[PDB]
């Protein structure tokens, strides 16, 4: 199929960077850039921060920029 | 002539020796068997553990952790409880 | 003979490349400055841990950083080692020499460890 | 994303030359540099495999071998290719293998 | 850049040729399986260029 | 009885007490090996011990080949050395002589026949699976292998001392069949 | 009426219908699990007996 | 019944087809049979 994998491989990078522990949230376009994701279609993209980031729970929005919410987790 | 004595049987030895050259398959880096098994999601909503093993050509036990991890089993009317590879 | 297998591997490749140039789109003129190019290139310690007690247990590491010697890179079908001697049925593949380049197809080799 | 073995050999550095001079020129962009290298490996491959029908022998003696991935690594010294038509002497040879 | 444009028309003229030629059969839903098959591959294949890299 | 048995082969396990990464040690090992299809640990080799190690990703090494226990001693340590040197902590913890093997010759033919009917208990030939006999000492629990041409490969020792007894108790009893 | 012959007949068909039956059973083991099988061995002597 | 019938019912037998990719056939030609030994 196409994208689906995708949309998985940048959630599981989201796990990575917490057990990296980088708190600060970072930028869809750099974690496409460091996940190899440019090949991908732009309009895929727009589907998944309109739909698929939103819907995930343990992703948050904080100014504009999509990131885990640190509150969810036990601390 | 029946049942002549014979050291091993010509079938055995063709498969040992197919086992032998194919090898055990070997436990690969997690990064890399979690883009396969995502990319198999992506052609086939839902898997057999038996077929899913054969794609991703990965231990039983290890697949079965990583697929722990992420994936879940679901009890189904197709015929029985198996996995789901969507991590929701 | 050499040269005329390379001269073939070059209308190989070119026809092998040209289905790529046209789906990226690019201009075909760029396949014709590629060969030009390439053709003009190419012609009693009771606590044992410390392990220190011994030194110079290793031989120089520059042969694999040099490798400016003979190289020759192929593929492998067999290979077998009898608690001497290693014992290769290397397939085809290619043979870096002296500069000058051989080809074959069945190699058989046998060396002492 | 091939077997790329012969990328590092004379004919895959003249390649490889002869694209960093035209990326140097803007003429070709880095992916389809990348793409000719990939599309000649499978070219070369196959010639290889085909066109070749003689058949080579060699002996000597093995000081240094490495395996990883499918990957031989022997370094044999004192190395006599020898050919039913021809034979070479060589002091010391690397014979990378993969499969 | 218009002369561009023109030739960039002619890939969307064809690619309607693809729909058919797909409606005919797909072809299109084949190339993609096609891709996805390489990817494993290419990682494979991959990962004997920076070891290779590293070793020479 | 003048004849004294000589090692062929001592096997001694040591673990290193770090855990290593397979695939980096044999990127960057000399004569090592890594095929996980295979095998799951790395064998290496060094010619002046002449022995082969395995090492496994757990930091247990086993080394194996050497002819003394001081040999298989020194070429564990190099082995070690060897990772270290690749950037590890290996370290030399609870080194230990696993098995040793030995051979000899006592100089005469043998009726393994009649050995084997004398001391059936411990007496095991098969000429079928193999030419050998195998018999079973209890006192010492050595596995020695007897051929009609008279040499004799005990194994299952763990130190000399018992390789030794071994071939003394063994050597009367196979005095008494002597072809 | 049914002499030695036909009755012998009847139960040999019985009989080898079965022997085929197991021979198919053993065979298919195998096959499923990829190996050639012994033609020998996928058959039942007894059966018949 | 021994002449006849055993080769007939034999060659009768349909042949027996195996599949599970390569596939096997069985045929049963000819019958023979021996003295009576033990």
């Amino acid at each position: 199929g196409y994208k689906f994998g995708v949309l998985a491989k940048i959630v599981n990078y989201m796990k990575t960077r917490h057990q990296r522990g980088d708190t600060h949230p970072l930028t869809l376009d750099e974690i496409l850039d460091e996940t190899q994701h440019l090949d991908i279609g732009l309009k895929q993209k727009q589907w998944l921060m309109t739909e698929a980031l939103v819907n995930n729970p343990k992703i948050e929005v904080i100014d504009g920029k999509y990131a885990f919410k640190p509150k969810y987790n036990v601390r | 002539t029946n049942y002549k004595p014979v050291a091993n049987h010509q079938y055995n030895i063709e498969y040992e020796r197919k086992k032998k050259e194919d090898g055990k398959r070997a436990r690969a880096d997690k990064q890399h068997v979690l883009d396969m098994l995502f990319s198999a999601f992506e052609k086939h909503q839902y898997y057999n553990l038996k077929d899913l093993v054969d794609i991703t050509k990965q231990p039983v036990v290890y697949l079965k952790e990583i697929l722990k991890e992420i994936g879940v089993q679901n009890v189904k009317g197709i015929h029985k409880n198996t996995w789901e590879l969507k991590p929701e | 003979t050499v040269p005329k297998l390379y001269r073939s591997v070059i209308e190989d490749v070119i026809n092998d490349v040209r289905d790529i140039f046209l789906d990226d789109g690019v201009d075909e003129q760029v396949l014709m400055e590629l060969k030009t190019l390439w053709e003009n290139k190419l012609m009693g310690q009771v606590e044992e841990e410390p392990l220190n007690s011994e030194d110079d247990v290793s031989d120089e590491e520059g042969q694999e950083l040099f490798d400016t010697e003979n190289v020759v890179v192929c593929q492998y079908d067999k290979i077998h080692r009898s608690k001497n001697k290693w014992k290769f049925h290397l397939k085809d593949g290619i043979m870096n020499l002296n500069g000058r380049d051989y080809i074959f197809s069945k190699a058989i080799g046998d060396a002492e460890w | 994303m091939a077997y790329q073995l012969y990328r590092n050999t004379t004919l895959g550095n003249s390649l490889q030359e002869s694209l960093d001079e035209l990326i140097q020129s803007q003429q070709i962009t880095p992916q389809l540099a990348l793409q000719v290298l990939l599309q000649f490996d499978k070219a070369i491959n196959a010639a290889l495999a085909q066109r070749v029908r003689n058949r080579v022998n060699f002996r000597g003696s093995l000081n240094t071998y490495r395996f990883c991935d499918n990957v031989w690594t022997f370094v044999l010294n004192d190395v006599e290719f020898r050919e039913v038509t021809e034979l070479i002497k060589v002091d010391k040879v690397k014979i990378v293998a993969c499969d | 850049a218009q002369l561009k444009f023109f030739e960039q028309l002619d890939q969307i003229e064809k690619q309607r040729k693809d729909e058919q030629e797909r409606e005919i059969l797909q072809l299109r839903l084949k190339q993609k399986a096609k891709e996805m098959q390489q990817q494993e591959l290419a990682q494979m294949r991959q990962r004997d260029a920076n070891l290779t890299a590293l070793a020479a | 009885s003048g004849i004294v048995p000589q090692l062929q082969n001592i096997v001694s396990t040591v673990n290193l007490g770090c855990k290593l990464d397979l695939k980096t040690i044999a990127l960057r090992a000399r004569n090592a090996e890594y095929n996980p299809k295979r095998f799951a640990a790395v064998i290496m080799r060094i010619r002046e011990p002449r022995t082969t190690a395995l090492i496994f990703s757990s930091g247990k090494m086993v080394c194996t080949g050497a002819k003394s226990e001081e040999q298989s001693r020194l070429a564990a340590r190099k082995y070690a050395r060897v990772v270290q040197k690749l950037g590890f902590p290996a370290k030399f913890l609870d080194f230990k002589i696993q098995n040793m093997v030995g051979s000899c010759d006592v100089k005469f033919p043998i009726r393994l026949e009649g050995l084997v009917l004398t001391h059936q208990q411990f007496s095991s030939y098969e000429p079928e699976l193999f030419p050998g006999l195998i018999y079973r000492m209890i006192k010492p629990r050595i596995v020695l292998l007897i051929f009609v041409s008279g040499k004799v490969v005990l194994t299952g020792a763990k130190v000399r001392a018992e390789i030794y007894e071994a071939f003394e108790n063994i050597y009367p009893i196979l005095k008494g069949f002597r072809k | 009426l049914d002499l030695a012959g036909p009755l012998l007949a009847f139960l040999f068909r019985g009989m080898f219908k079965n022997l085929l039956k197991e021979v198919r059973i053993y065979a298919q083991k195998f096959i499923d699990r990829g190996k050639d099988f012994n033609l020998e061995l996928a058959i039942k002597t007894r059966i018949i007996s | 019944f021994i002449q006849m019938s055993v080769q007939r019912i034999v060659e009768d037998a349909p042949p027996i087809d195996l599949q599970a990719p390569p596939r096997y056939l069985l045929k049963f030609e000819q019958i023979y049979l021996s003295k009576p030994t033990h």
